[PDB]
């Protein structure tokens, strides 16, 4: 409910019993599945304003291209 | 690199004589550089800052604040058509469409050969004679879309 | 129509070939006699009293009294470095009067500088002129050179001992520079952000010194008052606004132009006598009394005198009294879209309501133009008009920006409602999340 | 002096403005452009209260509490409906162009703009148009620059130029394309440039050294220490 990227999800799976209590500490490779899970299309970085690879400034949703202050338009 | 000429520096100093603060000649120094070079390049900001004794951030803020100080390269002639309300009533849209069709550019852009740069401007104070358009030094009034090619031809 | 010096104190010495009147011709047509009388027989305080008693109001659009503005100057003799500034910016759309009065009668402006600077004890004067008035700048510089050659400017003017130097400062093309405190900031070579008041420019203005900013037309009204007296100026019109005013209609009329008329002249009188009415096949729809920053008025308001209180009580401002006539075929949404685009690009960016609320209105008006308006857009425009009023924003640019919008919404709401043609959608459906269906 | 806020009487210093006087008493007024050390300029228009002329006044007038002196016998209202609506409108206007960046923003959980968006009670977005964007500068090893998050409150330039005496950070541009930063890419030359990470109420100027090994403020173990 807290996740703003829909990254963390609770799956319909319950068989998680273990022999050692230390083996119930799941690291990132034990959690990161290879697909989108319950939310199949949401991409936070498609909405965020911060620039990453493949998505420059002004390429997010509802964003205009940046206008330089040196531009000739009034 | 950039270097102010002697004439530019003399004009800037003579403008500095007219005010009790040398900062007050920043607009006129930018306009002097713009008259001599068509626009204000990047080194001109630091040169004017060194002459006036004010930070380059202040000169850059003045240069980017005012619309008629060009911080990007322009063409040989700056077409400035009035897009304000009285010229809107008098139909500047025909003038803008004629200029776009003749020059094959969008407003704010420059032609391939650097001849004209198309810009909308504010009200030119000639509303009773609209639509008006100010090329480099001359204001042209009572404009019609069929008189645009005959008016642009005299500006080589 | 003939123009006698008694009823046309600003335009009687104009020439029929639209050529400037130089120093010899100006002196032949009763030139610098008000300046001579003021500088050879009058104290500065009694000149300020004469201006205040003549009821000279400001011609820049605010309509404030000039004598009361000059009376705000300090009485201390220690502050002797004082400045007179001329708002020759004239950047308001629909205004074309100061261009005429400076291209054709520059020595009237120079004489007004002389008298007003002597009255204010102002040692320096600057004409803050826009950079698009090349001919006006050339004529003003030539007039200043001629007056310096004749001994009317510089040191020891006419043997009085009053030293006054006059400069022409060409602007760099920004509308907000017309605001007087922003004019002071742009004169100092800064970004033309306006200043909060108090303190007024009369206490600490240009470079912290006492500084009075006046319009071109006010300083051109000054020499007639000093030459022909106070009771003559009070007896020009039988109205509460004394003196004459440069009025005129523009836009789709038969004879768009500028004429000097006494206050109290109705706008229908100007339209149907001097402008000649609308052109062929055009029905008169609306009119702005005082330029781009004034409320629209309908044809029912056309029978109204062009005074400050009469236009103000109708729900508008007199402004520069240069009216613009809008005919029937002009779409109100497109006109207000153009106006708001101007006002939102000529913002100075200082304060949040103008800077971030005028572009929102611009985008809403673009959507209403394209038929892509959504429900709640007109309510957003109305709330913007209520929240950009006087005192909400840092200067008076945004109230003058929202006056045409609210007036066009008041009188032409059907077109704005006709702009709304699609349902309100702010979100998109995310696959996996059920939306909160608000009612 | 004596001020009457929402029908309650308080004794405040008369040399203070209304915003700092009411904040000293514990009254919550949102503010962006004002800072205690920088003075009052009245830019952001966020500190609006309703000032009445006297006790038996009903209309009032919206004023900026940072620009209004705390004179004797001053009647104001903070929680009036018109003042609350105007303050929420100012927050909304700041939110129209603000990027969708809080998860990936170093000021998240530490952001004055977040706190004032929540405090004015603005949580429903009805703006549907494009947001203006900006390109960032490289300000050196210490200060990271992200101009999208700017609310144009002029705190950075006022501190860096008027207070700190620096010369290489200004405001450039116009109407709503105002930009804050250096005239070119380069290191900020002030010895006190790092105070921008706390002067800026948004995530424009952030601690790059903290950003390389980042955690939120609620995860920090703090202590009072001496440099
Ligand atoms: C946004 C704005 C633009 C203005 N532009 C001008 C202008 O272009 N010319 C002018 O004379 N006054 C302009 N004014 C009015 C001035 O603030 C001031 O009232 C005037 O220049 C001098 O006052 P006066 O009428 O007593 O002479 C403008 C005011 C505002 C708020
Ligand atoms: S209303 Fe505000 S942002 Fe707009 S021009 Fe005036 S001070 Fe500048
Ligand atoms: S500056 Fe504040 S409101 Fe903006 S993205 Fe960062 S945390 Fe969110
Ligand atoms: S960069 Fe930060 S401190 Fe500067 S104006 Fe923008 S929000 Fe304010
Ligand atoms: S509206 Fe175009 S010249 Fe004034
Ligand atoms: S805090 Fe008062 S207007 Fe910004």
């Amino acid at each position: 409910e807290a996740c703003p990227t829909t990254a963390i999800q609770l799956t319909p799976d319950f068989e998680m019993g273990e022999y050692k209590r230390q083996d119930l500490v799941y690291e990132k490779e034990d959690l990161l599945i290879s697909g989108p899970g319950k939310y199949p299309e949401y991409n936070f970085y498609r909405m965020a304003g911060m620039a990453i690879d493949g998505k420059d400034k002004g390429e997010a949703e509802n964003e205009a291209k940046p206008i330089d202050v040196k531009s000739l338009l009034p | 690199a950039f270097e102010l000429s002697a004439a530019e520096r003399e004009a800037i100093e003579h403008e500095m004589h007219h005010y009790e603060d040398p900062r007050a000649a920043s607009i006129e120094a930018l306009k002097i550089v713009q008259k001599q070079r068509g626009w204000v390049p990047d080194g001109a900001i630091h040169a004017i800052a060194d002459v006036l004794g004010i930070p380059a951030s202040d000169v850059e803020g003045v240069a980017t604040f005012y619309s008629q100080i060009f911080r990007q390269p322009v063409g040989r002639h700056v077409i400035r058509y009035c897009d304000s309300v009285v010229c809107h009533i008098n139909g500047y849209q025909g003038i803008q469409a004629a200029l776009e069709k003749k020059l094959n550019i969008k407003p704010g852009q420059t032609t391939f050969d650097g001849r004209f740069t198309l810009l909308p401007t504010c009200c030119l104070g000639n509303c009773d004679k609209g639509p008006n358009m100010m090329i480099d030094e001359d204001t042209h009034a009572h404009l019609t879309p069929e008189a645009i090619p005959e008016l642009l031809e005299r500006y080589k | 129509i003939i123009r006698t010096p008694e009823t046309h104190p600003l335009t009687w010495r104009l020439r029929d070939d639209k050529q400037p009147v130089w120093l010899d011709e100006y002196r032949s047509k009763n030139g610098y006699e008000g300046a001579r009388k003021a500088l050879t027989g009058l104290s500065p305080d009694e000149i300020v009293n004469q201006v205040k008693d003549a009821g000279l109001k400001g011609r820049g659009g605010a309509g404030f009294s000039t004598g009361l503005k000059w009376s705000l100057m300090p009485k201390d003799e220690s502050m002797n470095i004082r400045y007179l500034l001329c708002n020759a910016d004239e950047m308001e759309p629909g205004t074309y009067k100061d261009r005429l009065l400076m291209e054709q009668l520059p020595h009237l402006l120079v004489e007004g500088m002389l008298i007003s600077a002597f009255a204010l004890k102002a040692y320096r004067g600057y004409i803050f002129l826009r950079g698009e008035y090349i001919e006006a700048a050339v004529n003003l510089r030539r007039a200043i050179a001629e007056a310096t050659e004749a001994g009317l400017l510089g040191k020891n003017i006419m043997g009085t001992g009053f030293d006054f130097e006059l400069f022409v400062h060409t602007g760099a093309g920004r509308y907000i520079c017309g605001e007087e405190t922003a004019l002071i900031n742009s004169l100092e070579g800064r970004r033309a952000n306006p200043r909060s008041k108090p303190p007024f420019p009369a206490t600490s203005g240009a470079w912290g010194k006492p500084t009075c900013v006046n319009n071109v037309e006010t300083l051109c009204n000054v020499p007639a008052i000093l030459a022909n007296g106070v009771e003559w100026y009070q007896n020009i019109s039988k109205s509460k606004d004394a003196g004459t005013k440069l009025m005129g209609f523009s836009g789709r009329v038969k004879n768009p132009g500028l004429w000097e008329l006494p206050f109290g002249t109705t706008a229908r009188e100007i339209l149907e006598d001097y402008a000649g009415g609308m052109r062929d096949g055009l029905k008169f729809k609306a009119w702005q009394p005082g330029g781009a920053g004034t409320d629209f008025l309908t044809e029912a308001h056309l029978d109204l005198p062009m005074e400050f209180e009469s236009i103000g009580k109708a729900g508008s401002r007199l402004g520069t009294a240069l009216a613009m006539a809008v005919d029937h075929e002009i779409n109100m949404v497109s006109l207000v879209r153009n106006l708001e685009e101007f006002f939102a690009r000529e913002s100075c960016g200082w304060c949040t309501p103008c800077r971030d609320g005028l572009p929102w209105s611009v985008k809403i008006l673009r959507a209403l133009e394209r038929g892509e308006g959504q429900p709640g857009d007109i309510e957003t425009l109305e709330q913007l008009c209520r929240f950009l009023g006087p005192g909400k924003t840092f200067c008076a640019h945004a109230p003058g920006a929202v006056e045409p919008l609210q007036s066009a919404i008041k009188y032409f709401r059907e077109e704005f409602e006709a702009g709304i043609k699609q349902p309100f959608s702010n979100t998109h459906l995310i696959n996996g999340i059920q939306p909160n269906l608000l009612k | 002096a004596t001020i009457h806020v929402d029908g309650k009487e308080y004794e405040v210093n008369g040399a203070d403005n209304l915003l700092e006087a009411c904040l000293s008493l514990g009254l919550d007024i949102p503010y962006f452009c004002w800072h205690p050390a920088l003075g009052s300029v009245g830019a952001c228009r966020q500190c609006a209260v309703k000032q009445y002329q006297n006790a038996e006044d009903t209309r009032g007038r919206l004023v900026m509490s940072c620009m209004t002196p705390a004179s004797d016998g001053t009647f104001i209202s903070i929680d009036d409906e018109e003042a609350k609506q105007f303050r929420e409108s100012v927050v909304e206007w700041l939110m129209t162009n603000h990027p969708h960046d809080c998860p990936v923003c170093e000021e998240g959980g530490n952001c004055h703009l977040q706190d004032m968006t929540v405090m004015t009670g603005h949580s429903f977005r009805r703006y549907r148009f494009t947001k203006r964007t900006h390109r960032n500068q490289d300000l050196g090893p210490f200060i990271s620059h992200e101009m999208n998050r700017c609310i144009a409150c002029y705190r950075c330039v006022r501190y860096y130029k008027d207070y700190a005496g620096g010369t290489d950070l200004g405001v450039y541009g116009a109407h709503d394309n105002v930009y804050f930063g250096r005239p070119e890419d380069g290191t900020l030359e002030s010895e006190f440039s790092g105070n921008l990470v706390e002067i800026c109420p948004t995530g424009v100027f952030t601690d790059k050294t903290h950003s390389e090994r980042y955690n939120r403020k609620w995860d920090m173990q703090f202590a009072p220490s001496i440099c």
